């Protein structure tokens, strides 16, 4: 009769069919990934023509009910969810631009080679044969070649595509009630309807410089440690109070200082416990792996897995005659259906995997009880961080020797301790301090307070006062540096990283002081306990149903991101750097320059 | 001895969809629930009105055979005071129902890998059914408060859905065959008693 009911029944008759066209695609692209080949590629596009068809169909007509006379909020949230049309405002022509220049960006980033000052028929591109240069290669003169030459050859062509894509995105987000395409990606963390829960936009902005600005002396710390073991490798090219080169790191472009480990080391003698060779001696296998972390998750009060994942899911490569994409994934099929596709080798970091892959699967077999539309995570950070303290859990030595992995003789270190939570510091804290420096450039260049002949202007003071590195050469207004990753080429959010890692450590703590321990954080595990863990799988549930600001307070207590577990996490570590940073300076000055 | 017409609704070769459900008479034989052991694996043999702990030594006039297919989540609707959209769109039980229902799996036989759109429900309904009550009508579904004029466009919908049942559905959208006997206590010589 009213909008309610009509409301109603347009809902039910929508999640009739949804349900249906939506496996048909994703059993497609399972088969295409599993067994790719000449017909699977073809058959992938009709599903999905097909299932994209009736959304925009259905989308454009659930938008005659008013969003005003509702009274309840799961249907409200189900028709907001179901107007969002996304680039279905732009025009006829403006649509087929904007599908043209993403195409070109994409297929200049995927192709391109570099060529060097020496020989030149030697042609690299980013297969792992030139990235090789930039993480185990030492010697000089060849990573600031690799680093320039990248920029120089495929950073060019970048230029003259961003300036386009920037003007072509803030219209289409114009459409949609916008402001710009910066306030479109914030749009993600938007909550609201309810009585204290409610969550601005805007505010994500001073949720980060609050966070960032409490995490800067830990950084400094590492900096600074960092920059004096790196003076015994490269003794005249590195200066004691100034920053760091924009090469010369652990990656190609600064994202991960994981490589530094074999450089930035504080104990070698230490053996770093692996338990690769150990399963050798004893004898395991691709479904023994997947068998021991499904032990896992029985022992803290979470179901079992169905009879169909181990019969239709892919644990290791093939014999012969099928191809793979060779990505571990965990894919929810729908109607009941979840699998994982992962080639799986007898390793330790493919035993943490399995944990972060089944971590996924948990998740979506728990908010399978929501009507299509509130089946996802409660924001882009919460999906992710579930399967972060799984591995957290299961890799460290207490559930390591509670499987016959580790022998009861070797309880732990002080050394020991310091390796590893050094190796985890160039992994997390490194990564953040980048991560907020490009999403701020990307959201000011996306407003309109960067104008177009400031672009490399403001894009290096950033990387000097924020992240604390200078760049080797210098780079006039005709180069496009950001553009060179992988992440602005191609549309895609890259504050989702921040937030995760937050949550990572609010959900590790929340979980471990619920199992009664006491100790360190960095040592505590949620095995062999059902009350840490009920907590979890009661956030767990609601999927989209709920604000984010509201199913993050079941989990931890809090409605907000307050992130102290992680310095909580490395506070061996932080005093250990205090006690070594002692005869230096600890910071940097963006002044100095090495040529 | 004349033994009971079973054989022929349990071990069929076509079942009827929930919106059609299919009722057969059972009278002048002898009631011999015993071989239904042999039968499928099923968990459910819920009987409510009676006892099922060896107690089927009582004498009734007609017995009432009804049968049908529907998911395995909705199992639990078939049930004396219970709610849903079987329930109240396709086959209802009354509070006072005497007799019990049987559900087996039937995902071997009633599963397609292209998906099995022969059976249907229904899902849109002016009201709910009376205790055993049956609609077969395929009239278009008013919604709003325009006239359909027998054509489906905006809030009017086909009131029958399929189902497309698949062999790598879950347990929960894998189907199940259900059988509902109903037992009739009238002032007529009782026929139907069994060993
Ligand atoms: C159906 O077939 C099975 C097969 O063993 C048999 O045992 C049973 O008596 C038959 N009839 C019924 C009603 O189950
Ligand atoms: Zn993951």
């Amino acid at each position: 009769s009213l909008t309610e009911e009509n409301a109603k029944t347009f809902l039910n008759n929508f999640n009739q069919e949804a349900e249906d066209l939506s496996y048909q695609s994703s059993l497609a692209s399972w088969n295409y990934n599993t067994n790719i080949t000449e017909e699977n590629a073809q058959k992938m596009s009709e599903a999905a023509a097909k299932w994209s068809a009736f959304y925009e169909e259905q989308s454009k007509t659930a938008q005659s009910f008013s969003l005003q006379e509702i009274q309840t909020p799961i249907i409200k949230r189900q028709l907001q969810a179901l107007q969002q049309s996304g680039s279905s405002a732009l025009s006829a022509d403006k649509n087929k631009q904007l599908n043209t220049i993403l195409n070109t960006m994409s297929t200049i980033y995927s192709t391109g080679k570099v060529c060097n000052p020496k020989n030149p028929q030697e042609c690299l591109l980013l297969e792992p044969g030139l990235d090789e240069i930039m993480a185990t290669s030492t010697d000089y003169n060849s990573r600031l070649w690799a680093w320039e030459g990248w920029r120089a050859e495929v950073g060019k062509q970048l230029r003259p595509l961003y300036e386009e894509y920037v003007v072509l995105k803030n219209e289409m987000a114009r459409a949609n009630n916008y402001n710009d395409y910066g306030d479109y990606w914030r749009g993600d963390y938007e909550a609201e309807g309810a009585d204290g829960y409610n969550y601005n936009r805007n505010q994500l902005i001073e949720d980060v410089e609050r966070t960032f600005a409490e995490i800067k002396p830990l950084y400094e710390h590492l900096h600074a440690y960092v920059r004096r073991k790196l003076m015994d490798t490269y003794p005249s090219y590195i200066s004691p109070t100034g920053c760091l080169p924009a090469h010369l790191l652990g990656d190609m472009w600064g994202r991960f200082w994981t490589n530094l480990y074999p450089l930035t080391v504080p104990f070698a003698q230490k053996p770093n416990i692996d338990v690769t060779d150990a399963m050798m001696n004893q004898g395991w296998d691709a479904e023994r792996i997947f068998q021991e972390a499904e032990k896992f998750f029985v022992s803290v009060g979470l179901p079992h897995m169905t009879q169909g994942f181990w019969a239709n899911s892919m644990l290791t490569e093939p014999a012969d005659g099928r191809k793979v994409v060779c990505h571990p994934t965990a894919w929810d099929l729908g109607h009941g259906d979840f699998r994982i596709k992962m080639c799986t080798k007898v390793t330790m970091d493919n035993f943490l995997t399995a944990h972060h892959e089944m971590g996924h699967i948990q998740y979506d077999m728990a908010y399978a009880r929501q009507p299509f539309l509130l089946r996802n995570g409660a924001n882009e950070g919460f999906h992710e961080a579930v399967g972060e303290i799984m591995s957290l859990s299961a890799a460290t030595p207490k559930h390591l020797k509670s499987i016959g992995l580790l022998p009861s003789d070797f309880q732990e270190d002080s050394e020991t301790e310091i390796n590893f939570l050094l190796k985890q510091a160039l992994t997390i804290v490194g990564t953040l301090p980048f991560t907020y420096m490009l999403e701020k450039w990307r959201w000011m260049v996306f407003r309109g307070e960067i104008p177009k002949e400031q672009w490399m202007k403001k894009w290096w003071e950033m990387k000097r006062e924020i992240v604390g590195v200078v760049e080797p050469l210098p780079h006039d207004e005709t180069y496009c540096d950001p553009a060179s990753l992988f992440h602005v080429s191609n549309d895609y959010s890259f504050i989702r990283y921040y937030t995760r890692t937050i949550y990572q450590f609010q959900f590790q703590e929340a979980l471990c002081q619920a199992a009664k321990y006491n100790g360190s954080l960095h040592k505590c595990d949620i095995s062999n306990s059902t009350e840490a863990g009920q907590k979890l799988l009661k956030m767990l549930s609601l999927g989209n149903s709920e604000p984010w600001t509201k199913a993050l307070e079941n989990v931890v207590g809090a409605r907000n991101m307050d992130v102290k577990p992680l310095l909580n996490y490395f506070q061996p570590l932080f005093d250990w750097l205090k006690e070594q940073n002692r005869n230096s300076f600890v910071g940097w000055n963006t002044e100095w320059s090495p040529y | 001895t004349n033994l009971c017409p079973f054989d022929e609704v349990f071990n069929a070769t076509r079942f009827a969809s929930v919106y059609a459900w299919n009722r057969k008479r059972i009278s002048n034989c002898v009631a011999d629930y015993s071989v239904l052991y042999n039968l499928a694996p099923f968990f459910t043999f819920k009987c409510y009105g009676v006892s099922p702990t060896k107690l089927n030594d009582l004498c009734f006039t007609n017995v009432y055979a009804d049968s049908f297919v529907i998911r395995g989540d909705e199992v639990r609707q078939i049930a004396p005071g219970q709610t849903g959209n079987i329930a109240d769109y396709n086959y209802k039980l009354p509070d006072d129902f005497t007799g019990c229902v049987i559900a087996w799996n039937s995902n071997k036989l009633d599963s397609k890998v292209s998906g099995n759109y022969n059976y249907l429900y229904r899902l849109f309904r002016k009201s709910n059914l009376k205790p055993f009550e049956r609609d077969i009508s395929t009239e278009i579904y008013q919604a709003g408060n325009k006239p359909c004029n027998g054509v489906a466009g905006f809030n009017c919908y086909f009131p029958l859905r399929s189902y497309s049942f698949r062999p790598t559905y879950g347990v929960g959208h894998q189907p199940y065959r259900v059988v509902v006997l109903s037992f009739e206590l009238l002032h007529a010589p009782a026929t139907v008693c069994g060993p």
